[PDB]
């Protein structure tokens, strides 16, 4: 059961990784993976009903 | 469009009702999601539910406001500032619970020569902070709902002194947004902001927003609509203009559980 | 399919321009931000961007323990006037500021939450009296479960409540907690009230606070000191540290500007000014 | 046994 | 069934409502019609209808009214008696058009040592008779309209002499059904008979009825619910014998047409 | 006991039921440690008389 | 001699899983699985000798 | 080895 997952290295001294182990039934005892994932902003600045182009006048 | 189309012209219409504008700045839909009814895996109460359609789901004009050079801004709660509008007040009364998302519409026209910039806010649980400082969380159910009239905010704190029978209202000032953050920071809400020389009006689509699938509309507001002058009215060389501002909401997708009979609310 | 840890976007090189492409030129009363990069208004050369968002995410932005109170309390003499101090402490971000800050930009969350615990204690008489080493007991009782009303007395047993026996000296005590809820989501702010106000009703009857959902929204923790009266009197105190794992946050808001004023948005008179002076045309 | 990320 | 049905013992189930009843004389549905929407090939207002669905298609419990020695009989129109019901009469109000299909269940228990029976019939357009001589078609629209209380019929017809204030109201003639035709001949409406030691409830299921797809619901009553005793209350040698009438009656497929401001009718 | 549920006695809608009762299984009741007795124990000076 | 089951997980941040090896000879060191069955309540709420039929008449 | 429920 053991995850083994990949380092994203920063200093140096192939891929290093690392190894994960759950101990407890209860995911909420689990530590915080950290495999995020990103969005794009556009809910918050670009909520607008109309397709916005950049290079074409907002308001036409 | 070369047959004319434009972001500025508009028809909106729902139930019997349309509104139209020859002058708008496109329309916004709060964090881009339409609204939409409760869907069979995140509901909730398991009786048929109530949902209107064009009953309610329709276009209720509240009283009209006056926007002035004194003027520091207005704000309203939804569905409170609905809960007297025709069939989706009655629904909203009738039933333990209900959901809705609205189309709000701002109008404001004034001319060529006047100025003035409106920051028209849509405000998920806009909690406003309360007139006392003797007392915190005080202010009452009826002061908290207007209904349509709505509230204004203020430039100025004042602290309730009579403390044997308290006004218990709220002091919402206005660069504080009426709840302690900075105004400068409020469009990261959806939000329009009618400026006389581009627009006439704002347009917000306000999903129903909320951390339940359904709730009480009577015990609880899911959106805050703040409206405060950006730039302030000006005219000509005028000293006291004045301009309109008109709020037109339309309730959409409303749906409605626990069907008994009607709540009387105290509020006055 | 984007993380977190992902470099941000490359510049790419872009050159003069004369045309009826407008990018500088905006209408900001849409609602809309305009999306511009450097290359829309400047000349850009090509950088390999390397830069990444990965300890700003959302998880990042909360991975660390904060204080959320301090619980007082002790172990005296039998012999004493005064009754042996247990605490008890109704749970919540709100006594303490910068967790409840950080957790405020956002109306709505969802984590699972890590408690770890702090314990200090110290002698208080000037006295030349020892104590052996004390163990602490710290139950969280649910609301609804008998709160225990002496240091000693049956509710202390914890048949189905949860409890910590935590050995002074030991490394701190810690426990994660599922996301507990009765909605959806953790509400920051609830716009609303417990109860509507009728009209066949009295005003008293019907009233209740603004903003306030369950009076006993998560229930307390008490914390006791097991070990029986002793000469010499020792004081301790339970720190406790709050860390929202695995966490999901919706609706941001403009973050707390003046001085918290209690558990809901309040303000106090005479904190409402927090931006100081600078000039216009000064640097 | 084992998973790979 | 072998597997215990019967005839006498029915469930009905409409919005959160339910009926049970252990003693029926099975149900009726008045010209083999079951209440439905209107089709679009029979359609006539072109808006969007209003169709409440189980915030008004559910049993509401009329005041109930005492059967004595007495009694000469009952009657209510419909939509009338509903006309205060919850969401059903808000619907009626706010709308020009209306048109509703009902399940009518009038309930009377007594014992096996009581005796009587009560004609139940659900006539459609029952124009009651006034009680005047001096002027044809004067009752009133508040005495039309009785509401959920109703009216009763009388075994004499008496003349109204006050030429100066007029009551202007029916006087409804028990063996002339009310209306000039003889009672013995109203089993050709719809109908059913609660015979005490027979059954305790009679159902109807009504459908809309009427020369016109919709209608004004408020200037017109589609159906009258006429309750008249064929054979009188008695019980075992008493005097003054009482036993309770409750009607409980349903909307079903109602839609509406012509959204506008509620309706305030005169009705007193 | 009568097994009804809701739709044998008004109108439903449909709902996709998530909540399960897994903390009230026989085995997750009792997952306690609850406490049962304190004993006494002491250590005296040699010189006493108890 | 590794036991790897999933976990339920309740608040997110695939399946995820945990270990468990025994340490011990005796099943009665064993932590508790919580892997459990649900029954039926019909031997407490409906002990009868003849089948019910919700929608029939209980006496017949 | 390992054994997977
Ligand atoms: C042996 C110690 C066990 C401790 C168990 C603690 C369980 C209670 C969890 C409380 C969760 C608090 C989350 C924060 C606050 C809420 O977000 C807001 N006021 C809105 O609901
Ligand atoms: C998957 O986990 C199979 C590989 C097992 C590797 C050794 C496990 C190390 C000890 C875990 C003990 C169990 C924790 C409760
Ligand atoms: C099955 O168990 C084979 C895999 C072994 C994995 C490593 C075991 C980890 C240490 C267990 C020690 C023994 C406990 C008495």
């Amino acid at each position: 059961g053991a995850q083994v997952s990949s380092q994203k290295v920063g200093a140096h001294e192939s891929t290093i990784n690392y190894t994960t182990i759950n101990y407890y039934r209860d995911s909420a005892s689990n530590a915080a993976s950290k495999q995020d994932f990103s969005q794009d902003p556009s809910k918050f600045t670009e909520p607008i009903k109309d397709v916005l182009i950049k290079t074409a006048p907002m308001l036409n | 469009e070369a047959c004319g189309y434009s972001d500025r012209v508009l028809q909106l219409t729902l139930g019997n009702s349309t509104i139209t504008t020859q002058e708008a700045a496109n329309s916004v839909v709060a964090y881009g999601r339409w609204p939409e009814y409760l869907r069979d895996s995140e509901a909730n109460p398991v009786d048929q539910p109530t949902e209107p359609d064009v009953a309610a789901c329709r276009f209720y004009t509240l009283d009209t406001v006056s926007w002035t050079k004194e003027s520091r801004g207005w704000w309203w709660k939804l569905p409170d500032a609905l809960r007297d509008m025709g069939l989706f007040g009655q629904n909203m009364y009738y039933h333990y619970l209900g959901r809705s998302g609205y189309t709000v519409h701002v109008q404001c026209n004034a001319s060529k020569f006047h100025q003035g910039a409106l920051g028209v806010f849509a405000v998920p649980e806009m909690c406003l902070a309360g007139d006392s400082n003797t007392t915190t969380m005080y202010t009452s159910y009826q002061n908290a709902n207007p209904g349509e009239k709505g509230g204004t905010f203020t430039g100025t704190f004042t602290p309730d002194n009579n403390q044997t029978s308290p006004a218990r209202r709220f002091c919402p000032v206005d660069y504080l947004l009426g709840n302690g953050t900075l105004l400068g920071n409020a469009f990261v809400f959806p939000h329009q902001i009618i400026n006389l020389r581009t627009n006439n009006c704002a347009t917000l689509v306000l999903p129903y927003v909320n951390s339940l699938s359904i709730d009480s509309m009577v015990k609880h507001n899911n959106w805050g609509i703040a409206i405060l002058p950006l730039a302030p009215l000006n005219f000509a060389s005028e000293s006291s203009p004045e301009i309109p501002i008109t709020l037109t909401i339309a309730p959409m997708c409303c749906e409605f559980n626990g069907l008994r009979n009607i709540t009387l609310p105290r509020l006055q | 399919a984007a993380t977190s840890r992902d470099a941000l976007p490359n510049t790419e090189a872009s050159g003069p321009t004369h045309s009826k492409e407008i990018p500088a030129l905006t209408a900001v009363e849409t609602g809309a931000t305009n999306p511009l990069v450097p290359s829309d208004t400047v000349q850009t050369r090509h950088v390999v961007q390397h830069r990444s968002r990965s300890e700003s995410s959302i998880e990042s932005f909360f991975a660390r323990g904060a204080c959320v109170t301090i619980m007082t309390v002790d172990n005296p003499a039998s012999t004493t006037n005064k009754d042996k101090l247990f605490a008890v402490w109704k749970i919540t971000y709100k006594d303490t500021v910068q967790l409840r800050r950080k957790l405020e930009f956002f109306t709505y969350s969802r984590f699972d939450m890590e408690l770890t615990f702090v314990v200090t204690a110290n002698f208080t008489e000037t006295n030349n009296g020892h104590a052996l080493n004390q163990v602490y007991q710290i139950m969280y009782v649910p609301p609804g479960a008998p709160v225990p009303e002496k240091w000693d007395d049956y509710t202390w047993q914890t048949s189905s409540n949860p409890s910590i026996f935590y050995t002074y000296g030991t490394a701190p005590a810690r426990i994660s907690v599922p996301y507990v809820g009765i909605s959806n989501a953790y509400s920051h702010f609830y716009d609303g009230f417990s109860k509507v106000p009728l009209k066949d009703q009295s005003a008293a009857l019907g009233d209740s606070l603004y903003g306030a959902a369950s009076l006993n929204d998560f229930g307390i923790l008490a914390v006791r000191v097991v070990n029986d009266h002793n000469p010499t009197k020792v004081t301790s105190k339970i720190r406790v540290y709050l860390k929202p794992k695995h966490i999901r946050v919706w609706c941001p808001r403009p973050p707390r500007a003046v001085a918290y004023y209690g558990p809901g948005v309040d303000y106090k008179d005479g904190t409402l000014t927090p931006l100081s002076t600078k000039d216009l045309t000064t640097y | 046994g084992s998973s790979s990320t």
